């Protein structure tokens, strides 16, 4: 069914490749790479971090408020 | 649910009520049968003398 | 200690192990990833041209 | 045929590992007769061997003679097949063009993994 | 003037049996070496705590 | 002559599976999870396997098995804490491959999607059963309380759960039916993650774009065969730093105690891959809305399909919904934190309001948001 | 209407398929009825329909965008196959209808 | 099997036996590596430093 010879057709699409031992498997990693990845965590930041900003804030009141809920009330002793 | 809105489903769910009524009839028959149950098999006359 | 030692008597074997595991896929990883990029370097410089008539 | 670009890669990259890896005299003696007839055939007409003529003189410096070619031919054999061959053509990146109906043509990895044979 | 790694590839790589003949050799001798060299190394990190360190006390 | 990988039956079919498959050139490294799951369930069976050689399903004698097994099996502990650890491994792929589903629109296939849902829930059912097998206090008093949730079920949950149970409650009958079912199920997974395959190669694997990329489609062996080994490394990297270095860090020190039917432990809580479920399950004061609430967590992924309503099938073109998916995949984690949790005033609330707020995302919010979406991009 | 569009301009740029050089229609869902609208597009619109779809995957595969310069803009995205879309749509709707009645 | 008895045939077989012959060093050097086999191992200097 699905095979390379009839996936779709396609028309006047020209693509050039290198040989693998003709290119460098690592070509500016670090000067290139590392802007894209500043690039791409940029652009995620606002909508992926907030949610566990919350859930931050959650977890550190629950447990702030479990530990106070265990801690002695003075006023049942007043008398 | 949109696409099957129409005069002839409504039809076509007046022809298949009887097999669908007869279907569940078997499957409570079955369902009755498999796991004995002396609830409704009490009522039954002749099955009844099981219990 | 003792009963450190009780409860996990293969605790400085699993040490062994783990330093020396760490040391292999440190040799490892790199050399896949060094794989990996070898036979995708042919995608990811490929130039792809619209032409039509 | 659009279908067919895979098995005929196969089978040409096949035959250049095999005349690489395990040629043989007798395709070797038919091979250099092939040779040895064309190069005859072709040197026939005043066109073909002017031709011949300003080619060579061009290119080798001089014609070569048709004695010469039959020696460098004979010379030739199963064993020099298999040198040359894997000298040129084992594990050796190509170079392929490709139009039209070419989607089953192999990916430039999967050309030159047929390049070599993992059992020799 | 071939390179160390030209030399290599011509020698060993080129032909897959003489590749596998250089990983399993390889593998023999950095089976040694490497595990020669993690066990000093975590000896040398927990030197005077191993049991062999202190066998000789009690011993004899 | 024809070349034997396409030509040969098996071989055929192994070469349209995975080396000549036409897979889309921009997957990224979230659709490495699915490889890791098989190949965390092979390594779940062949380290199953060699433990249950050594394992006894008898009541007396099961403690003792895995203590011979840790103590002394030679690397008995490595098979051990391999199975304990690859099960979290397991189960952490798998709710990350359910999330890239849900994020890129791969529910649309839909046959797929099912069988991966019932997938899922045999994996559950394996793990479950599995705990119970090391027979300690965490493994009874659980066990305990999860097939006593079946009770519930009304004018039969007795009976069900007593024909689980194989008698009155848990004991050797329940230990040594759990041992024959953990055994079993796993390779169901098998033929089950065999139909899944199936089913996908029949549409393709969908790319992040949510776009048909039969244009730019490569072929897996020289690609992704070298990408999965990488992740497959990078994975064993994790679950061997587990093993090697915190061998107890997700399991509850408890389960190292012999299990007394007479005293049950201090806090007698799920494993983590549970413990979202069980939050859910707390939440609903009804003990028979508290189970049909935790079948639907499971379940609602059936409903993901028909609650599509963007024009785009993936959410990369999609801000809003991609922060409705951040916000349930807190969700997700607060559940787990809160079933962990001891159920008192700070926890019971927030575990409600978490429910609420995963049920209402995955069925109001989502879909309500992809409208508004629609309507913003003119569609 | 301007507030609208300012909103509706804030969701195009939000939304990455101007980034790497897709038009609306290229993000559609590939339904039955899309299946058969890009069957009936013209041959011009589906090629650089198909190009761009391939530009945009191969940006991907590598992790990339293209230059700001080359982004699609608001004003200038084209519903190519929003007409083919509602035809067939249109056809699909009146064929329900008869088998309703 | 007597269609395999010719000259070619020979020529092949001339052909492989060098690969056949590192392929079956290979094979050797593998059980001895992954059995640990002392019998061979000893002889080989600086891994005989092992057991
Ligand atoms: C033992 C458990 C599982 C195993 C071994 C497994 C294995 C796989 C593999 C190997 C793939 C193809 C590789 C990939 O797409 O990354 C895949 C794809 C997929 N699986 Fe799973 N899976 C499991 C559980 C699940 C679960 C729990 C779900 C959903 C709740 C699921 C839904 C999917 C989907 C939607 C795809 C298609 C992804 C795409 O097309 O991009 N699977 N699975
Ligand atoms: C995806 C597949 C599987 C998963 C997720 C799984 C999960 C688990 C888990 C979480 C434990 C508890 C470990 C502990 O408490 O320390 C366990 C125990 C065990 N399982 Fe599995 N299991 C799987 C497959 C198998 C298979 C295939 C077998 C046998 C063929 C098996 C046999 C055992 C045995 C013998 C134990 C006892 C280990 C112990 O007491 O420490 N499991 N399993």
């Amino acid at each position: 069914g699905r095979e390379f010879g009839h996936l779709t057709r396609m028309r006047h699409v020209i693509t050039y490749s290198l040989s693998p031992f003709e290119q460098r498997a690592f070509p500016h990693y670090f000067t290139k790479g590392i802007p894209n990845v500043l690039r791409r965590t940029r652009a995620c930041i606002l909508r992926v971090a907030p949610p566990f900003v919350v859930f931050y804030l959650v977890y550190t009141w629950g447990t702030q408020e479990f530990e106070k809920s265990k801690r002695k009330n003075p006023a049942a002793y007043e008398n | 649910l949109s696409r099957f809105l129409g005069p002839r489903y409504r039809e076509l769910a007046r022809n298949w009520i009887p097999t669908a009524s007869m279907w569940g009839a078997v499957g409570a028959v079955g369902l009755v049968w498999a796991t004995d149950w002396r609830l409704i098999l009490d009522w039954v006359p002749y099955i009844n003398g099981k219990f | 200690t003792f009963l450190r030692w009780a409860s996990e008597p293969e605790h400085d074997h699993r040490k062994r192990m783990g330093l020396k595991m760490l040391m292999m896929m440190g040799l490892l990883l790199p050399l896949v990833y060094a794989m990996k990029r070898h036979k995708w370097s042919v995608l990811k410089s490929r130039k792809l041209a619209y032409r039509p008539p | 045929d659009n279908m067919s670009i895979d098995d005929m890669m196969f089978f040409l990259q096949g035959q250049w590992m095999r005349l690489c890896t395990s040629a043989t005299e007798s395709e070797v003696v038919r091979g250099k007769n092939i040779l040895r007839n064309a190069l005859v055939s072709h040197l026939d007409g005043t066109t073909p061997v002017c031709e011949d003529i300003g080619r060579s003189l061009l290119t080798y410096g001089r014609r070569i003679p048709l004695a010469e070619w039959e020696s460098r031919i004979a010379e030739v054999d199963a064993s020099v097949v298999r040198e040359v061959c894997s000298k040129y053509f084992y594990d050796q990146c190509p170079a392929v063009a490709g139009l039209g109906p070419i989607e089953q043509l192999p990916d430039y990895n999967r050309i030159r993994s047929g390049m070599f044979w993992l059992r020799f | 003037a071939p390179t160390l790694t030209a030399r290599l590839y011509s020698l060993l790589f080129r032909r897959t049996s003489t590749f596998a003949l250089t990983i399993a050799v390889g593998a023999l001798f950095f089976e040694r070496a490497f595990d020669q060299g993690a066990d000093a190394i975590y000896e040398h990190i927990n030197q005077g705590k191993l049991w062999k360190h202190i066998k000789h006390k009690y011993e004899n | 002559m024809t070349n034997i990988r396409k030509s040969h039956p098996l071989m055929k079919i192994i070469n349209n599976a995975f080396i000549d498959l036409p897979a889309p050139s921009n997957i990224s490294s979230w659709w490495n999870f699915g490889s890791l799951l098989g190949i965390c369930l092979i390594l779940q069976i062949l380290t199953g396997l060699f433990l249950a050689m050594h394992y006894t399903s008898d009541t007396t004698t099961a403690f003792s098995s895995v203590t011979h097994i840790c103590r002394d099996v030679n690397y008995g502990w490595v098979i051990r804490y391999l199975h304990a650890n690859g099960a979290s491994m397991f189960f952490i792929c798998l709710f990350i491959h359910v999330g890239r589903g849900l994020y890129y629109g791969s529910y649309m296939f839909l046959e797929t999607w099912n069988i991966g849902v019932v997938l899922l829930f045999t994996v559950m059912a394996t793990a479950f059963m599995g705990y119970v097998l090391p027979w300690g206090q965490m493994s009874f008093w659980g066990a305990t309380v999860i097939t006593n949730l079946l009770s519930a079920i009304p004018y039969i949950g007795t009976d069900l759960v007593e024909w689980i149970w194989g008698g009155f409650s848990v004991d050797k009958a329940t230990l040594t039916r759990f041992f024959a079912f953990h055994f079993i199920l796993p390779f169901i997974i098998t033929a089950l993650a065999a139909v899944h395959l199936l089913f996908l190669h029949e549409t393709g694997s969908n790319n992040p774009t949510g776009i048909s990329s039969d244009m730019d489609k490569i072929p897996f062996h020289p690609y992704y065969t070298i990408k999965d080994i990488l992740g497959a490394l990078f994975m064993m990297l994790i679950l061997l730093i587990l093993v090697l270095f915190s061998p107890d860090l997700l399991g509850d020190p408890d389960n190292y105690t012999p299990a007394n039917p007479l005293n049950t432990p201090p806090h007698i809580k799920p494993e983590w891959y549970f413990l979202f479920a069980y939050a859910i399950l707390r939440s609903i004061p009804n003990k028979l809305g508290g189970v049909l609430a935790l079948v639907a967590s499971i379940l609602i992924l059936i409903l993901m399909p028909m609650l599509h309503t963007s024009k785009q099938r993936s959410m990369m073109f999609r801000p809003l919904s991609q922060c409705l998916f951040w916000m349930l995949v807190a969700d997700l984690i607060t559940l787990t934190w809160i079933g962990g949790q001891p159920v008192e005033h700070p926890f019971i609330i927030i575990g409600q309001l978490a429910s609420i707020l995963y049920f209402l995302i995955i069925l109001v919010l989502m879909p309500i948001t992809s409208i508004i979406e629609n309507n913003l991009l003119k569609w | 209407s301007k507030w609208l569009e300012g909103i509706r301009k804030w969701y195009y740029n939000a939304a990455g398929f101007n980034k790497l050089g897709l038009m609306r229609d290229d993000t559609i869902y590939e339904d039955d009825d899309v299946k058969e609208a890009i069957r009936r597009l013209p041959e011009n619109l589906y090629n650089d329909r198909v190009f761009r779809i391939k530009r945009a995957l191969d940006l991907t595969m590598r992790q990339q965008i293209l230059p700001k310069e080359q982004w699609t803009k608001y004003e200038e995205d084209k519903f190519y196959l929003e007409p083919y879309l509602k035809e067939v749509i249109r056809e699909r709707k009146e064929r329900e209808e008869w088998a309703k009645k």
